[PDB]
């Protein structure tokens, strides 16, 4: 793997906040999409050189937001831009074909979903790109008909602002992370909290007693948000921003839920020193690779898949069967991380942190894995 | 019998005693062995600065002496630390109090281009108007002319040379060599043959191997030791033979057998001979009187001054090209004297008196052998590289504080 | 200006050619010195003019040419810590270069600051006693605070901070997998430390 720094910064070296490639594309070189501080989103060009190096060229600036963009998310098929802010108001972006000086490509609002009252945080799309779910600090998570531009449902049973929100792949749940140190599964159909979980016990008490605290981190977090996801085939939940009492002292990790049951964690992953706050998952199933047949496996099934947990200044790389993380990347941005994406095809993983400058971390062929011929067919609940 | 044994005690002692004091005297001193001994030695105009480098490298033009073997023109790299890079603040000795240090920093001095040569190098010389042509004065009658760009990097596994030209005239071996600045192409020898031989290559043919001498001067009546073209005139040249007589030659007269102009310039044979830069009146002699007399074109009949702290012969006398006051000369009494001409007829102390006249301004006294020739560098200010009969080539200069003061 | 039969010379991409002439061209001037060359009066002295004006010198080779040397500096320099305090560079001259071809020890490349008021110039073989000890130099060396260079994203980031800031370090750990039987142990414990830890 490579590890490049962009040194100039994209967003007039405000702080960027959201990141993803553009899930559509199928080929070499990708789509990617930035949003920060200063009112834009900005879509950008990536490619590897010939001597395996990223490079950046700029494609299009999107100025209608008119404060703060904090989360920017694709559409699965690629072809819906989903932007939100602190201005409350969701953009859907599509490419302007006639169905602006610096723009080499151009892109325009489609649908303008209104609703929320103050900034949102998270955004994330349904497997059929129809329905979307959004995370604001106006402590509600909605959910949006994608093709009717309107809103469709309001939970708030939150506490505090909502700083991350997932969609189930199989279309049976939807989680929210919360500043509450709550996680809350809503039931996809009945449109209640399914599961919430809060406490967790650990070990036994010196007398006896029933040890329990609180799982996540309190607002004591520098990071606006709690980005959980789900594993693209859906088998687990990825909750950062875990607190484990191992002794008399507290450490960071990344709690990891299965879909046997939702209000206990199989594990977690511990980050020593800052707390995690995004997860995101590559999108191709790998075969398994050679390895003793131990039950260290978060999940026993014929593939794997690699996934990402960035903390506030530092970025783990695990897969499935193993346990240590695979990849290990730290210091190379002077503020806090913001958000990671991986692209289509896994080579690319990008990384934004607050203090302006992004960078990306690059595979070469098969270094992740093998990938499956054919790729699982998935049992959606629906 | 033990004269010899004497001799190399007492300059080995004098090397010790003055590499011992090199450090007061000089700012660079660059000692390199060569294979064989050179009896030429000249500065290319080509000096190169690598971008983000601290040095510049500049070439010199020399020959080989070879008593049985293979006899090569040899083209050599140099690299001299650039100005800006002089200070630097590296290492700071707390025990001798210096900014000093040994380190690895060193001047490369390396061989780049060697071409095959029929016999010794007398004197390598090369076209001011393209650096590439080099004449060399063989051993034999004839001159040869060589391109080292239309030669290999390596010599020929065997064989002579293949010189790109032969110039015929000429019926023995000779020293004496120069181009002329202000007409390409036109070459003037001196050889033992008591005649002088110019030649213009300007017209030869792609084909063309041998071109016949264009004029003969026959006024000397004994061997011609040097000659040399005016550095502004393109029809006047000087030449210093044997016979102790200067002559200034016009190639505009029809009369070659008797010159322009002649001087009885000193006692015994004059050797060397040379044109100052920043005055087209003035030019210098050095002889076997131990002596370099400075004559004026304008007084032909009075011999401006004669520099007498030589003492032995002396075979090769240069200007600073940077400084017109300044003057060289080196011969077989193993130094290379540097002389100031604005120091001539200056009061001085009865003690300072004693090492030499007041012109005299540095000595150069590092060579255990005969100077066989110096040069001066033309980019970089006081640098001399000298070469001596015992394979020494010596790229020097002296001390700041000896001249800027 | 190829010259009968050989190509011109051709300078390369960093060559300087020192100049082949150290006076301005005055047209007329080889005409007057015809007429010297034939009056032959012994009016004119030039040592007496010598002392009267200033020697005529030029400096050291520059390089001229156009567009030439452009280049670009991306760091600013801040100086961080006291160090040793050594004393001021500028009053220690130029670094002298003493290599020697017999000499076993390597190049000298320093500065010299001795004084001596007997090793002149005009005579090298002037000894001074008790200056310098009159033996070989070679034969006992024949055996043997922070200065960051901030990039404009490090000086924005020291800028914001102070002299306290610190430039960052990065640590990235390649693919190490458990089937690796070659890889570093030092990585494999250095990622074991965020082993997953399983609950029951």
């Amino acid at each position: 793997m490579k590890v490049i720094t962009c040194e100039i910064a994209w967003h007039n070296k405000e702080p960027v906040y959201s990141l993803d490639f553009q899930h559509g594309t199928a080929g070499r070189i990708h789509r990617l999409a930035s949003a920060g501080v200063d009112t834009n989103v900005r879509i950008w060009k990536v490619e590897k050189g010939p001597d395996g190096k990223a490079i950046v060229e700029f494609l299009s600036n999107l100025a209608r937001h008119t404060k703060a963009v904090n989360v920017v998310r694709f559409s699965p098929t690629g072809e819906i831009l989903a932007s939100g802010g602190d201005d409350a108001v969701i953009l859907l972006w599509k490419v302007n074909d006639n169905k602006a000086q610096l723009n080499k490509e151009n892109w325009t609002v489609v649908k303008t979903l209104r609703g929320h009252l103050e900034d949102v945080y998270d955004i994330c799309w349904a497997t059929d790109g129809n329905l979307m779910a959004s995370a604001s600090v106006d402590n509600t998570a909605i959910i949006w008909d994608v093709s009717k531009g309107q809103k469709i449902s309001i939970f708030n049973e939150h506490k505090s602002y909502v700083q991350g929100v997932t969609w189930d792949p199989l279309g049976q749940y939807v989680a929210t992370l919360s500043c509450d140190r709550v996680l809350r599964v809503y039931s996809i159909q009945k449109k209640r909290v399914a599961f919430n979980v809060s406490k967790m016990l650990s070990g036994i008490g010196a007398e006896g007693e029933a040890r329990s605290y609180r799982m996540f981190h309190d607002d004591s977090m520098k990071s606006f948000f709690r980005r959980l996801s789900f594993t693209p085939d859906g088998s687990l939940l990825l909750t950062p921003a875990g607190c484990v009492e191992s002794g008399e002292n507290v450490m960071n990790t990344t709690y990891v839920f299965s879909r046997k049951n939702l209000k206990r964690p199989i594990a977690h992953l511990p980050c020593p020193g800052k707390a995690t706050l995004a997860v995101r998952c590559c999108p191709v199933y790998f075969e398994l690779r050679p390895v003793v047949e131990t039950g260290v496996e978060l999940m026993s099934l014929p593939y794997r898949l690699v996934f990402a947990v960035a903390s506030e200044d530092s970025v783990l790389l695990y897969d499935t069967q193993q346990s240590f993380p695979f990849g290990y990347v730290s210091n190379i941005h002077y503020h806090t991380l913001s958000d990671i994406s991986w692209s289509s095809d896994g080579a690319f993983l990008a990384i934004s942190s607050t203090d302006g400058y992004c960078s990306f971390v690059t595979f070469e062929k098969d270094e992740l894995g093998i990938p499956l011929k054919e790729k699982p067919v998935l049992n959606m609940r629906t | 019998a033990f004269d010899d044994a004497v001799e190399e005690r007492v300059i080995n002692e004098e090397y010790k005693i003055w590499k011992k004091n090199t450090p007061f005297l000089y700012d660079l001193v660059m000692t390199h062995a060569l294979e064989w001994p050179s009896l030429t030695a000249q500065w290319l105009p080509d000096v190169t600065r690598p971008e983000g480098k601290d040095f510049s490298i500049h070439r010199l033009v020399l020959g080989t002496h070879t008593s049985d073997e293979q006899n090569h023109l040899v083209i050599a790299s140099v690299q001299l630390p650039n100005d800006d890079a002089q200070f630097d603040a590296s290492h700071y000795d707390s025990e001798k109090g210096e900014f000093g240090g040994f380190g690895s920093v060193s001047g490369k001095i390396e061989i780049e281009i060697k071409i095959n040569h029929e016999g010794e190098v007398n004197r390598a010389r090369y076209m001011p108007q393209n650096p590439c042509i080099i004449a060399t004065k063989t051993p034999s009658s004839d001159v040869l002319v060589f391109d080292y760009t239309k030669h290999p990097s390596k010599p020929d596994p065997s064989g002579e040379c293949n010189p790109d030209l032969r110039l015929r005239g000429h019926q023995k071996e000779g020293y004496g060599l120069s181009w002329n600045p202000n007409l390409s192409g036109h070459l003037l020898s001196a050889s033992d043959d008591h005649t002088i031989c110019l030649w213009d290559i300007s017209a030869v043919p792609k084909e063309g191997k041998v071109v016949d001498a264009k004029t003969i001067f026959t006024g000397h009546t004994a061997v011609v030791e040097d000659v040399s073209w005016h550095l502004l005139h393109e029809s006047l040249f000087g030449s210093v033979a044997d016979d102790q007589k200067l002559m200034i030659w016009d190639t505009r007269s029809n009369n070659t057998s008797k010159p322009s102009h002649s001087v009885d310039a000193h006692t015994a044979e004059v050797n060397c001979l040379s044109f100052n830069p920043y005055s087209e009146f003035i030019l210098a002699t050095g002889s076997a009187d131990k002596t370099v007399a400075l004559w004026d074109l304008r007084n032909l009949k009075l011999k401006l001054h004669s520099f007498e702290s030589h003492k032995d012969e002396i075979f090769q006398v240069q200007w600073s090209p940077h400084n017109e006051t300044i003057l060289a000369s080196s011969g077989t009494d193993r130094r290379l004297n540097v002389w100031d001409l604005s120091k001539i007829g200056e009061e001085q102390s009865p003690e300072d008196a004693e090492d030499g006249p007041p012109e005299l301004l540095f000595i150069h006294g590092g060579h255990t052998a005969k100077i066989s020739d110096f040069s001066w560098n033309p980019n970089e200010p006081w640098v001399i590289c000298s070469v001596s009969e015992d394979n020494i080539m010596q790229v020097w200069q002296m001390a700041e504080n000896i001249y800027n003061d | 200006g190829s010259c009968g039969k050989f190509a011109p010379f051709e300078i390369k991409e960093h060559m300087v050619l020192a100049p082949r002439r150290r006076t301005a061209f005055h047209p007329d001037l080889c005409s007057q010195l015809d007429q010297l060359l034939q009056q032959q009066s012994g009016e004119f002295s030039f040592l007496k003019d010598l002392k009267g004006r200033q020697p005529l010198r030029s400096g050291p080779t520059h390089v001229s040419t156009r567009n030439a040397d452009i280049f670009n500096s991306d760091v600013v320099i801040v100086e961080r810590g006291k160090g040793d305090g050594v004393p001021e560079r500028r009053k220690f001259g130029r670094m002298k270069l003493l290599q020697f071809c017999e000499n076993h020890r390597p190049a000298y490349w320093g500065t010299w600051n001795k004084k001596t008021a007997l090793i002149r110039a005009r005579d090298p073989w002037a000894q001074d006693t008790k200056l310098l000890d009159y033996e070989v130099d070679s034969d006992e060396e024949w055996e043997e605070k922070v200065r960051q260079k901030l990039k404009a994203k490090e000086w924005d980031e020291f800028l914001a901070k102070g002299k306290r800031f610190r430039v960052l370090q990065p640590v990235k750990i390649g693919c190490v997998w458990a089937a690796d039987r070659d890889c570093a142990g030092d990585d494999l414990k250095v990622l074991q430390q965020f082993a997953a830890c399983f609950l029951e």
